[PDB]
DNA sequence: CTGCATCCGAGAGCTGAGGGAACCCAACCAT
DNA sequence: ATGGTTGGGTATAATGGGAGTCGTCTCGGATGCAG
């Protein structure tokens, strides 16, 4: 099939976002009707909870890195 | 913007949408100019 | 100085006044000082000529109006925050048609505000314009068929909210129908109505061909018209009860009620002119002897059908031609909202009289005239066209009150509105101004009046042109309207004339807007005046037309933002309309006969006139505009001196000998200058603010109450707990700052206690602000002609005054629409200077001109190199002034000036001027083979010298442009603008920062900043900026506490405006419920909202 | 570097270019005149005529700065990139040229002014239909940009 | 009150309202009256042309402490 | 540019990853007053007032400078957070 | 009505006006509503806004930041710097000194100067129209009201100097100010994202010069 | 506190919202017109939304905090923080059922 | 019985700054 | 024990309302037309 902008955009599987676009009470009955399940995939939904968007610093690939020096991972080592 | 391979986190759909939409305003003149993109 | 003076084409009329489109306009709806006898029906006596008698019985009927004197002068409303208005009283009589008892009463109706004479009006204090409205003229109009080709569509048009709009079209199917009120219907229900038979449609509709059969119809001729009148009301309201009365009453106010119908006195010519007919009053029908006669039916449903046959003589309507576009003026604002009220006030009268007791019964008791009042002060006070009068200027003031308006109640809407009313129609020549516009999403929507224009009293702005007989020029100049304008050829102004006879064998004029070239024979009409094509701002421009029409509309705009200062100069080059734009203005004192100057003084001038009366003119001195510029006049006139009628006795602001002065005259080189001037950057001398030039005086007003409260009443005192008397020295025994004293951020300006026993809540000045406490003003309780608030004790008000220089980041411009920011200050010696010593006071970068393409300031600059040396000063007209050979001979002059000064104290030519010289040879500037002088002659006559630099000495490699410019401050000064801040208060239900700086709030990061940081990776600083910064409570007091500790901030919390959207969902009945990994629900209200 | 009123060098070529223009102007009515031309194709020819002209002077313009003036302050902008563009230059030395009407059309008589010579009143006025009409599709312009921007941005934003 | 500006030709003061009004009426007392009959404005009242300010937008919150106040 | 940016940006596979080592390497500075810092007593960056020289209070300075030096480790799952702050704490108290 | 007003039928209003009553879908939805108003963009604290002027003697990675600007905006850290050093006894009177004008000194500037040492501010411009439009940059103290600009990045801006105006934030965190000072640092930022062309460049004067 | 990983919207039973609600709303006064404090069983109520001072009873017999969670018998207001006026949502019994106009138009 | 075809209604149109109308009478809870 | 507040009562006859708005564009249900 081919869409759109905007009616590719109304039709995610996020509701946050959707809402948050255009067309809120459309998309918020249709959400309630379904029980909707946001997971929080992309950076509006985040944004608007106020977490930590999954980009750049907030990436899994790369914001669970560990940083020590020489002589404090000897210790351990040794431990 | 560093000519050299993406790095992996990188958001590049807003990157996308804020080149395509940057030159847009003002630039693009307006079937034909900004209504083409926009029907497109 | 010598003014000279150039230009050709003498004005045969002089400008009308330049406000009485308001002045004349509300003279006209007020009537006030005509005798009643005399008055006409316009104004608000047509109102109440329209209005009553209220017949119920009872019979209340008008006899006439008057007007008092205003309780107050206009002073003391401005200084008391009341309106300066009239009393307004109506004369009626109560009559018993039964009985015959007559009882007579004047029965007070309320207050109309009044005009001043410059044209505006004082609500509650303040000082107000109405915007005039151009909307779309009442009657007639034929229009093609969007959909399909071929068919067109009648409209029937009235004053606005004074009746439906009503549509009449050929179906595709052959019957006209009739739309009205989005009810579809055929017309020939209704024309039956009207009382027409069959032989009469068909005789008065026969030629025009199968229209006249696709209008039968046998069912509904058989029907009585009364049967007809049914009939419709069914069509027309669907489901009331259809009795026959209820079907008159509703059938007479759609179309025949004056009272709820109304063509107005434009709508009524416009018809007859298209229709070829006349007209008995102003509805489209007439109730006669219980008998609907028609009136405009069948003469539009003739035109409509005569076009769609396409008989010559008949022509569809452009709707943007200003035949068609007419002007509400304030009057006509006013007189529709008093007729609102007016309606209302029958109301209740009508309703008074079926419940009141008719035996004791006056027409005092029955008039309850709160409504009209009402609805006046809702006009006056909340309309969208009753705007702040701009007074940074008197010019912005004349501005603002020459400004014509598309939008407003009933007008446009800036989003719907698309490129067809924001053009420049044909039409518009001669009568609105196709440069002076707003350049954002506003542009084309408001617009203003051309200088020569003036609006009829049918509301259509007519221009005026001399008449041409027999190809001579004659002195009888003619107002016409943009309809009779299109019938004639008219000649452009600039036709050459030997005598007054066209001394041209070949004219340009204008047939209906295009452009023809003619012999003189044919000529009918011919032009006034360049002037009458532009607004009075673009008026003030010269060499406008060597200047792209964006950059002129640049500084037609920019000239209203020019601040007074107190060293003004007029321009160097004019056009010649300062003096009269200073006069109209109302700014300027002038001798009202000849006369003797008796006093002078700085707030006083008493003149003795040969009438032998003394009168004494007081002059307003350090007074706060709207703007909080300071308008003040200075005395111009010593004692013993002769003044005849007219000469000025007092400069206003921004005034310099009468002529308008809103900047000063300064020496400009055009030349980079070190990467200071990139990008419309300005570099100015430390010389401009040592001499006091573009230094400017204004004045900031802070006001405090002391009110009643629950806990105990408010006191202003000295008596303050808490502060040192080191914070107390400049408040008097009263608890008021002292007059003179210095104020500076922090400083108390009027003391006070509230019951907290008491605790400080005085007033301060506000970071970014203080000077020099000027004035002080006390109302209490009481007080003659105060008002107040119910519950407020008494208000102080404190007046602070600021001298303020040029500093880095103001911002300057020319009248060309150039306009930057001072970047840098640089002493004088650090400044270019000429060979003679003299630095120079501005640069400007010469990368501003080629793309913005206005070379008006380039002729300016050279016409101003000329007049520096020459010492005098030129009128140069827009489209007809100097030109290049004369500006050469000039420069010639100058030269011989600037270089025998020279030669006579016994100096040759410099060795640094000879590099020069040899460059400019290089470039071609010269010709080689003459002597140093030559050379450095022909520079000059381009305009350009030998420029030295002030930090090394050596020569600007190549011959630098300088010259006089006239530059003007803007009202956008970076002192007002600076502002930050770290913590402050927060709203009440969002729990965000506040907005703006009067409030100390914080800047917006809004949705394309959120874009940025994300397309950054910076995830972050995001979640600092939504989190810790805005709405998290906890969060934001605990990074503050671990900043001032000396800790990391910690980590953010849920923000207060997601819970806010929780709950507003729980609120629409959805159960939004927050989960963690295992779908278990996770509470984010800390066990608060959990029973 | 700097600009004063000499350094809009006006060709000389533009003044015959210019009679040349009135020279087929004539021969074009002629051609109306004797029922060979229709009013589209006369309309069309005048257009056509003008373009070239106004492509002639464009090129005379720049041809007398390279050969006569080649660090022409004006020149040297444009040649650089540092500001203006080739038809902004031709508007301040040869001429401006022909207009369009508000309904989109454009005008028989060109305007053979330039900037430097000065503009005549009906002329200025003719040129104020499309100053209006660019300020105007600013307008709506950046607006849609806007709107589109933000769409774009709800499409790709994950 | 509106009798007594019919009769006036103007607004009246409080006091002449008092004495309108008969015994155990000041001009006090009808100041607290004019005071408690004061309807209260919309939080949503729009502030200026455009439709994108409010009144409530104009008032800050008094009742939760500041951070300054909570360090 | 901040100094030795190039070859920062050329230690990581990424440059977020990057940016996280930075900041976790001032917070680990911070917290435990620069006596954790890896760098020679004269490669210490230096802040010039009128008193004199002294040390550089801003920590993610002295991070790129010891990230430049290469004597710290990062990558991921190399010690357990808990072990690795109580090491810490232990030779810095 | 109480659900969505407007929808079915006349909109009620208040008496007296006809401004439509505001019901919970009015609230949510809209340009003004919740998610556009208060969720996808809010107001911030340590921000100002101040008129910009050309920085010329700036390097690529400075800005020019106003002395009275910069001391609201590190107002806490500046306290704390001010109890560190003699200048007040407590922070309680460090702030009561900084609250009137007046009552400032000179050592407080010092205290400042060592405060934003290494920091980095965020310019940025409205419209926000790619990324560009936010750049972080090293304050240098100076005087005046305003904000000097290197002309360098004005074309990444799109600002010129006849009365445009920018907003300064300051990062707090470690994490915040590494993220600036390595992301969005104008000197790191010399390529478009959209083309790979220079968006730092030589224009105007200096194309003229060379 | 355990992170938040998922969002749901879901329709509420009118037993979910008699579960939500502190109380009924069975008056439309907001305040009184004297004293200028919420009115009982009003729109602004203190029994069913919370107190407006924190950890202050409406009649004033507990001032102090520890009291967290009683009740006072005199005036039935809870001794907690005030912001929980924020969040405490209230009910109206209809008489006859309505219809969610978002369901139907 | 299907299909397409106008037809109606519903939801949109950049950011930032600044902008403010009856009267009376008697019992009864609250303070 | 006082004022403030609240419930009840008035008897010729009365019997269906009233403001308003016509200068925007694009897309997805739906009733109507034909085959
Ligand atoms: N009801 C009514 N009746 C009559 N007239 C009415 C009216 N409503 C509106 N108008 C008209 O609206 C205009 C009011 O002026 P405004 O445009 O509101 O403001 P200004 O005083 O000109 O200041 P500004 O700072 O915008 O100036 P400049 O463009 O030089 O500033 C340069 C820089 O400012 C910034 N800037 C300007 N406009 C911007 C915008 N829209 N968005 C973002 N930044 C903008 C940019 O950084 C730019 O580079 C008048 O023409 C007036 O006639
Ligand atoms: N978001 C918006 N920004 C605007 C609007 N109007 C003006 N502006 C801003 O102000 C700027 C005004 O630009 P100017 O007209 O001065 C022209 P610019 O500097 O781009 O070009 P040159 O004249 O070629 O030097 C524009 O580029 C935007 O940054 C508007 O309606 N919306
Ligand atoms: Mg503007
Ligand atoms: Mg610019
Ligand atoms: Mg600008
Ligand atoms: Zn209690």
């Amino acid at each position: 099939l081919l869409m759109g902008v905007t009616k590719s955009a109304l039709s995610t599987k996020s509701w946050l976002s959707a809402a948050s676009f255009q067309n809120t009470t459309h998309v918020l009955t249709e959400a309630a009707i379904a029980g909707k399940k946001d997971e929080l995939i992309g950076l509006k939904e985040n944004v608007i909870l106020g977490r930590l968007i999954p980009a750049g610093t907030g990436s899994d690939f790369v914001r669970f890195t560990q940083v020590v020096d020489q002589k404090t991972l000897k210790a351990i080592e040794e431990a | 913007s560093m000519a050299r391979p993406v790095s992996i986190g990188e958001a590049v759909g807003i990157v996308a949408a804020q080149s395509i939409g940057e030159p847009g305003t003002q630039l693009t003149m307006r079937t034909q100019g900004l209504p083409r993109v926009i029907e497109l | 100085m010598e003014i000279k003076r150039f230009g050709r084409i003498r004005e045969v009329i002089p400008l009308p006044p330049l406000t009485e489109i308001q002045v004349e306009s509300y003279r006209r709806a007020l009537q006030a000082d005509v005798p009643p006898e005399k008055r006409e029906n316009v104004g608000i006596q047509a109102a109440f000529r329209e209005t009553f008698p209220i017949e119920e019985g009872l019979v209340l009927d008008f006899l006439e109006y008057r007007l008092g004197e205003p309780p107050f002068p206009q002073d003391e409303c401005r200084e008391k925050d009341l309106t300066y208005q009239a009393p307004l009283y109506a004369r009626l009589q109560l009559i018993h048609k039964d009985t015959g008892l007559i009882k007579e009463d004047e029965v007070f109706l309320g207050h109309i505000p009044l005009m001043t004479e410059d044209g505006s009006f004082i609500i509650n204090g303040a000082d107000r314009v109405i915007v005039s409205q151009i909307h779309r003229s009442p009657g007639v109009y034929f229009t093609p068929d969007p959909a399909r080709p071929g068919r067109y569509i009648a409209s029937i048009i009235p004053l606005p909210k004074r009746g439906p709009w009503i549509d009449l079209e050929v179906e595709p199917n052959g019957v006209v129908s009739m739309k009205v009120n989005k009810r579809k219907f055929p017309l020939v229900l209704l024309l039956r109505v009207l009382g027409y038979d069959q032989e009469t449609l068909a005789r008065e509709l026969g030629a025009y061909g199968e229209l006249v059969q696709g209008l039968m119809d046998e069912s509904v001729f058989a029907m009585r018209p009364e049967e007809a009148l049914i009939r419709l009301f069914t069509l027309l309201r669907p489901g009331d009860p259809p009795k026959r009365d209820k079907a008159v009453a509703y059938v007479y106010g759609l179309i025949a009620d004056p009272r709820r119908y109304d063509l107005g006195e434009a709508g009524r010519y416009k018809a007859e002119e298209k229709l070829g007919i006349r007209l008995s009053g102003r509805t489209l029908a007439r109730f006669e002897d219980g008998e609907f006669k028609d009136e405009v039916f069948l003469p539009t449903l003739r035109y409509l059908f005569a076009l769609t046959a396409g008989v010559p003589g008949h022509e569809v309507d452009d709707i943007d031609h200003l035949g068609n576009r007419r002007i509400r003026t304030v009057g006509e604002l006013m007189t529709d909202q008093f007729r609102v009220g007016l309606a209302r006030l029958a109301r209740g009268v009508r309703e008074r009289m079926l419940m009141g007791s008719e035996d004791s019964l006056t027409p005092a008791k029955l008039v309850n005239s709160r409504p009209l009042e009402a609805a006046i002060r809702e006009f006056f006070s909340r309309s969208q066209l009753s705007q702040f009068k701009d007074e940074t200027n008197p010019l912005s003031s004349l501005r603002h009150k020459r400004r014509i308006s598309a939008l407003g109640p009933g007008g446009l809407t800036r989003e719907r509105a698309g490129f067809d009313v924001r053009d420049v129609h044909r039409t518009h020549y001669g009568r609105i101004c196709p440069v002076e516009t707003p350049e954002g999403a506003n542009i084309g929507l408001i617009t203003s009046l051309a200088a020569y224009a003036r609006v009829d009293e049918l509301g259509f702005i007519r221009t005026p042109y001399r008449r041409v007989v027999g190809g001579v020029v004659t002195d009888e100049v003619v107002y016409m309207t943009a309809t009779e304008e299109d019938r004639y050829t008219i000649a452009q102004a600039n036709t050459p004339l030997e005598g007054n006879r066209i001394a041209a064998e070949r004219v340009v004029a204008r047939r209906k807007g295009e452009p023809v070239i003619v012999s003189p024979e044919e000529v009918e009409f011919m032009d006034v005046s360049p002037k009458q094509v532009f607004s009075v701002n673009t008026n003030l421009i010269p060499f406008l037309e060597h200047d792209d029409a964006n950059r002129a509309l640049m500084g037609s705009n920019m000239q209203t933002q020019a601040v007074p200062l107190i060293r003004a100069q007029a321009p160097v080059v004019m056009t010649g309309l300062e003096e009269r734009v200073v006069r109209d203005s109302l700014a300027a004192l002038y001798a009202e006969e000849d006369g003797e100057v008796a006093k002078v003084d700085g707030n006083r001038i008493v003149v003795r006139y040969e009438d032998g009366r003394l009168v004494e003119y007081p002059l307003r001195r350090f007074y706060r505009s709207n703007q909080g510029t300071a308008l003040d006049q200075r005395p111009r006139v010593v004692v013993g001196q002769r003044v005849r009628k007219g000469d000025l006795l007092a400069d206003g602001p921004a005034s310099e000998n009468g002529f308008l002065a809103l900047g000063q005259n300064v020496l400009v080189a055009i030349m980079p200058f070190d990467g200071y001037n990139f990008e419309d950057a300005i570099v100015i001398s430390e010389e401009l603010l040592k001499r006091d030039f573009y230094t400017s005086i204004h004045i900031e007003r802070y006001e405090i109450e002391a009110r009643d409260t629950k806990l105990g009443p408010e006191r202003i005192t000295r008596d303050i707990p808490h502060l040192s008397e080191a914070a107390l020295r400049d408040l008097d025994e009263e608890g008021v700052v002292r007059i003179g004293a210095e104020v500076k951020p922090g400083d108390i300006l009027v003391g006070r206690t509230s019951f907290k026993d008491v605790k400080d809540t005085s007033l301060r000045v506000p970071p970014g602000e203080g000077g020099i406490v000027v004035r002080t003003v006390r109302l209490r309780r009481g007080d003659p002609g105060v008002e107040l608030k119910p519950g407020v004790r008494e208000v102080v008000r404190v007046y602070v005054a600021q001298k303020r220089k040029l500093q880095v980041g103001d911002k300057l411009a020319n009248r060309h629409g150039n306009k930057g920011v001072v970047a840098k200050i640089l002493p004088v010696e650090d400044m270019p200077h000429l060979p003679d010593g003299t630095p120079v006071d501005v640069i400007l970068n010469p990368l501003g001109v080629p793309s913005r393409m206005n070379l008006g300031q380039i002729l300016e600059t050279h016409l101003g190199l000329a007049g520096y040396f020459l010492g005098q000063r030129y009128i140069s007209p827009i489209f007809d002034g100097a030109k290049e050979p004369e500006i050469k001979e000039l420069l010639a002059q100058a030269f011989e000036v600037y270089f025998g000064k020279r030669k006579g104290e016994g100096f040759g030519v410099d060795k640094r001027e000879v590099e020069v010289l040899r460059r400019a040879e290089k470039l071609g500037l010269v010709t080689p083979g003459k002597t140093p002088e030559e050379q450095l002659k022909e520079l000059f006559l381009q305009g350009k010298v030998v420029l030295y630099d002030g930090r090394t000495g050596e020569p600007i490699e190549g011959p630098i442009v300088v010259g006089q410019m006239f530059i003007m401050k803007l009202y956008h000064m970076v002192e007002d603008k600076m502002h930050a801040r770290s913590t402050g208060p927060y709203s009440l239900i969002t729990q965000q920062p506040l907005g703006g700086k009067a409030q100390f709030g914080g800047q917006r990061f809004g949705e394309m900043e959120v874009w940025a940081l994300e397309a950054y990776g910076a995830a972050h600083t995001l979640q600092e900026m939504l989190t810790l910064k805005s709405d998290d409570i906890e969060g934001r007091n605990a990074a503050y506490e671990a900043i001032i500790k000396g800790e990391d901030v910690p980590e953010p919390s849920v923000p207060e405006s997601f819970r806010v959207l929780v709950k507003e969902l729980q609120a629409l009945a959805l159960d939004v419920q927050t989960l963690d990994e295992k779908d278990n629900p996770v509470d984010i209200f800390e066990g608060l909202a959990s029973k | 570097i700097t600009i004063g009123i000499d350094d809009a060098v006006i060709p000389e070529e533009k003044k015959q270019y210019l009679e040349e223009a009135d020279r087929k102007l004539l021969q074009i009515e002629q051609a109306y005149e004797m029922g060979f031309l229709t009013d589209r194709e006369r309309y069309d020819q005048i257009l056509q005529l003008w373009t070239e002209t106004t492509e002639k002077v464009t090129q005379a313009v720049f041809k007398n700065f390279e050969e006569n003036y080649p660090f022409n302050p004006l020149y040297v902008m444009a040649q650089s990139g540092a500001r203006g563009n080739p038809q902004q230059i031709r508007q301040l030395c040869g001429l401006r040229g022909l207009m369009q009407k508000p309904s989109g059309e454009t005008f028989e008589v060109p305007v053979r002014s330039s900037f430097r010579e000065g503009l005549t009143v009906l002329e200025y006025f003719i040129s104020s239909h499309g100053a209006r009409k660019g300020g105007a599709d600013t307008a709506l312009r950046t607006a849609d940009s806007g709107y589109l921007t933000r769409k774009l941005v709800d499409v790709t934003h994950e | 009150a509106r009798q007594l500006q019919q009769e006036l030709g103007r607004e009246p003061t409080y006091e002449e309202i008092a004495e309108a009004m008969g015994p155990g009426w000041d001009a006090k007392r009808v100041e607290e009256t004019l005071k408690i009959a004061q309807e209260p404005v919309s939080l949503e009242t729009p502030i200026g042309d455009e439709k994108d300010s409010f009144y409530g937008d104009f008032i800050p919150d008094e009742h939760l402490p500041s951070p300054v106040d909570a360090a | 540019a901040e100094p030795g940016i190039d070859k920062l940006f050329g230690m990581v596979d990424s440059k977020y990853r990057l940016t996280v080592v930075v900041a976790k390497r001032a917070q680990q500075l911070l917290r435990h007053g620069f006596k954790n810092t890896v760098l020679e007593p004269e490669e210490r960056p230096k802040m010039q007032t009128l008193e004199g020289l002294f040390d550089d209070p801003n920590a993610v300075t002295w991070a790129m400078k010891e990230l430049l030096t290469g004597r710290l480790v990062f990558g991921e799952n190399l010690v357990p957070e808990d072990r690795l702050q109580k090491e810490m704490e232990r030779l810095y108290p | 009505a109480l659900l969505d007003n407007g929808r079915r039928g006349a909109p009620v209003t208040n008496p007296g006006s006809d401004r439509p009553l505001r019901s919970l879908t009015d609230i949510l939805s809209g340009k003004q509503g919740r998610f556009r108003q208060n969720l996808l963009g809010k107001r911030v604290d340590y921000s100002g806004r101040s008129v910009i002027v050309v920085g010329p003697q700036l390097k690529l990675h400075q800005c020019g930041l106003p002395k009275r600007m910069a001391l609201e905006l590190f107002k806490p850290f500046l306290l704390k710097k001010m109890e560190e050093k003699g200048i007040a006894p407590n922070v309680k009177a460090a702030r009561r000194m900084l609250e009137r004008q007046r009552d400032i000194k000179d050592e407080v500037w010092d205290a400042l100067e060592e405060v934003i040492h290494g920091k980095v501010v965020l310019l940025n411009r409205a419209p926000t129209l790619h990324r560009l439009g936010i750049q972080a940059f090293q304050p240098v103290l100076v005087e005046g009201q305003s904000i000097q600009l290197h002309p360098l990045v004005c074309e990444a801006f799109n600002a010129d100097f006849d009365g445009d105006q920018m907003a300064v934030h300051v990062p707090l965190s470690s994490f915040a100010q590494a993220e600036a000072r390595i992301q969005m640092l104008s000197a790191h930022n010399l390529l478009s994202p959209a083309s790979g062309e220079p968006l730092a460049k030589p224009s105007r004067d200096i194309i003229l010069g060379l | 506190k355990k992170e938040v990983r998922k969002v749901r919207i879901a329709l509420a039973s009118p037993e979910k919202i008699r579960s939500w609600s502190y109380g009924e709303v069975e008056k439309p006064e907001t305040i009184n017109y004297r004293t200028l404090k919420p009115e009982r069983d009003g729109l602004f109520d203190e029994r069913i939304f919370g107190p407006i001072k924190d950890y202050e009873c409406a009649c004033g017999k507990y001032k102090r905090q520890r009291f967290e969670g009683k009740v006072c018998e005199r005036c039935g207001v809870e001794v907690t923080k005030s912001i929980v006026r924020r969040y405490r949502m209230g009910h109206i019994e209809l008489a006859t059922p309505a219809a969610h106009i978002w369901f139907v138009k």
